[PDB]
RNA sequence: UGACGGAGCCAGCGAGUCUAACCUUGGCCGAGAGGUCUUGGUAAAAACUCCGUCGUAACGAGGAAUUCCUAGUAAGCGCAAGUCAUCAGCUUGCGUUGAUUACGUCCCUGCCCUUCACAC
């Protein structure tokens, strides 16, 4: 993909600013409460999107 | 340059056609002249050859 | 020098080449194409 | 072999004499291409 | 296809990168080039704006 | 460029030569290398990659 | 100053839109004009067009050099500042000192560490009106560009058989009078658009009597230029050579100043095109 | 106004799924093509600051002549890119450190120009 240099993105207009979110290295305390069901509900969260994958596909 | 022009003419009534070295302790060639013979002599030379590309005879003077 | 040579040889006989197809085709257009609305003309007389 | 671009001019001696003949009669015709002062 | 043979519309395969080479990768063609070019005139048009 | 000339002598024959790629990317062998022998210098319309093949047309 | 040469350019490029579609337009009042002289019919489309004929009431009394150099043509002198490449060698401090001496208005400035956005704006500021910038090999000068401010164009041109003045002995010094100038075989637009960047590097109004002249002469795109001292004999004219000798090849015009690499290209040299050895542009 | 080592620390340019060696010793698999491993040789920020140690055939900073040069200039230092011409026997950029001397005169040497009040 392209990659604008800093300098260039440092002064553009507000209008064309280019959001570039970074990413996450402390551990947030949510992203260490969130709970995911597992057993039956990996398998019916698996199962979705494997369809919505051939889905998209056969479109 | 023209002052020494003006003054040779009325006395009368191209430096740089020549390549000058300086000495440490003069005029070294002719750039023009030397170039022209080099490009005549194998302006020559390449007509001979395209002479010779399509011919198989050729009188053989022997006197 | 023999670069030289070349070029101008193969731009003097692309030169040549295309004046020579185009007066081959300028006249077969005029000569037969005069013979050709000629000919019409009659049938449509008829 | 092919080349793709004519080499570079060589300045020869009749080169440069056609240069001088060219240059002597546009001057002994005192014909100049060179910019003119406008008006006002 | 009027007055030519199948013969003349026959298929001329494709050759491939030399062993010597292999290590450096596929031998790319025509094709394979536009996609190059196409790619990197889309960028440096958006870049230059 | 290397492996299309023994020497350096050899280029300074074929200097200002159409060269193309196996891409179709056209070029010309500008100037011999002095260092290794019979390496040389092209230009060419567009980059190349190493996986490409330079050919010389002749007869 | 910033603001205000941003809004001119964007002023001038909107003129030039505005003209090329204005072009048609102007083909069709001459086509009315044409056919109230002459008395012909008028075409169908121009037949139907009220709104055309309407306008030509007021267009009726409507009527060169480069727009760039327009305003300035023959009015005030260039400004011109001849300068080189970073840590220049001596003999291209010697050659650009040459240059200097060739364009009566030059002035030799050097480089050392100077940014080139800082040139141009440095120059701009001082009401410079050509910059000059001279590249080498090894102390054998091999290009040559133009840069006409405030807006360009800027003109690259490549050096061969480059004979300095200083290669001469006992040459001697320059007369420094506003030289004749002579523009042969230029023919196409595009050696009109040369011409023009070359010839107002000049200051107008030589006097007829000057015996210095300057020669541009073009030779399959290589423009030989040649220095003279003439003087004018009973049976004919006695010239001789000042130098420096050397030709230049264009092969770059852009719109804009040398520091815009961005700038839109006027004209490029297409040197693997397949049928580039055939013509000659300029 | 050195060499060696260690330590501290300061740039701006530059981002195409594109960037990149050569010649050998041998094992195995494979009809072949070739694949994989093994093996030896050849090639290929700096300045700056602080601390410690030593210690002062050819050539030892370049003759006569000649050339260039006025402020972020002369000069020093490194880092990048190679942009249709030119360039790698190199070219062009970028930053870093940064002065001495003149900024007057027409004496010499060249080039050039001249012969609407009031006051002169
Ligand atoms: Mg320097
Ligand atoms: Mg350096
Ligand atoms: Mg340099």
């Amino acid at each position: 993909g392209l990659k604008v240099p800093k300098a260039v993105q440092k002064e553009l207009p507000f209008k064309s600013q280019i959001h570039q979110m970074k990413p996450q290295k402390k551990k947030t305390y949510m992203a260490k409460r969130a709970v995911v069901l597992g057993g039956d509900e990996k398998k019916a969260r698996s199962f979705i999107q494997k369809v919505l994958t051939i889905s998209k596909a056969k479109d | 340059q023209l002052k020494n022009l003006k003054a040779a003419l009325k006395a009368r009534g191209n430096p740089f056609e020549i390549k000058a070295a300086r000495n440490k302790r003069i005029a070294v060639g002719k750039p023009g002249i030397s170039k022209q013979i080099g490009e005549e002599q194998r302006k020559r030379a390449f007509e001979a050859r395209k002479m010779m590309k399509n011919k198989r005879g050729g009188v053989i003077d022997k006197r | 020098f023999e670069a030289r040579q070349r070029i101008e040889e193969k731009n003097k006989e692309s030169s040549d080449y295309h004046a020579k197809m185009a007066h081959i085709v300028n006249t077969i257009n005029t000569e037969e194409g005069a013979e050709k609305n000629k000919y019409e003309r009659e049938r449509k007389l008829r | 072999f092919d080349r793709t671009a004519k080499p570079v001019p060589v300045i020869t001696s009749e080169v440069t004499e056609s240069l001088e003949d060219m240059i002597r009669r546009r001057i002994q015709d005192s014909n100049f291409d060179d910019l003119q002062r406008r008006t006002l | 296809a009027k007055l030519v043979h199948d013969v003349q519309k026959k298929q001329h395969r494709e050759r491939s990168q030399l062993t010597s080479r292999s290590r450096y990768g596929f031998l790319e063609k025509h094709k394979d080039y536009v996609k190059r070019a196409q790619d990197f005139h889309r960028k440096q048009s958006t870049l230059k704006v | 460029i290397k492996d299309m000339f023994s020497s350096a002598m050899e280029v300074a024959r074929f200097e200002g030569a159409q060269i193309k790629t196996v891409s179709g990317i056209r070029g010309e062998i500008k100037r011999a290398l002095s260092k290794p022998e019979g390496h040389y210098r092209a230009a060419f319309e567009d980059k190349i990659l190493m996986s490409d093949i330079v050919i010389l047309r002749s007869w | 100053m910033l603001r205000r040469q941003a809004r001119e350019r964007r002023e001038y490029l909107y003129r030039k839109a505005q003209e090329l579609q204005d072009s048609q337009l102007q083909q069709k009042r001459q086509i009315i004009k044409q056919a109230l002289a002459q008395g012909k019919p008028l075409p169908k489309e121009l037949a139907e067009d009220e709104s055309l004929q309407k306008d030509f009431r007021y267009d009726q009394s409507l009527k060169q050099v480069d727009d760039e150099y327009a305003a300035t043509s023959g009015i005030m002198d260039p400004r011109i500042i001849v300068t080189t490449s970073r840590d220049p060698s001596t003999r291209l401090s010697q050659f650009a000192k040459e240059i200097k001496l060739l364009f009566p208005n030059a002035v030799r400035l050097n480089r050392g560490n100077y940014v080139m956005p800082n040139l141009v704006d440095a120059c701009k500021k001082s009401g410079t009106t050509d910059l000059v910038v001279l590249h080498e090999h090894r102390g054998v000068p091999t290009s040559l560009t133009i840069s006409h401010f405030p807006h360009g164009p800027t003109a690259q041109f490549s050096l061969h058989n480059v004979v300095m003045r200083h290669d001469i002995i006992n040459a001697g010094n320059q007369s420094e009078v506003n030289p004749h100038l002579i523009f042969d075989n230029f023919t196409t637009a595009l050696g009109k658009r040369v011409v023009c960047i070359l010839k107002h590097l000049f200051n107008a109004g030589p006097k007829k009597d000057s015996e210095r002249v300057i020669t541009f002469a073009n030779r399959g795109d290589f423009i030989s230029v040649r220095q003279h001292v003439y003087v004018r004999t009973r049976e004919g004219v006695e010239i001789a050579e000042v130098g420096p000798r050397f030709e230049m090849r264009l092969f770059e015009l852009r719109l804009g100043t040398l520091e815009n690499k961005d700038a839109d290209v006027e004209w490029q040299l297409r040197r693997f095109i397949r049928t580039a050895n055939k013509k000659d542009y300029l």
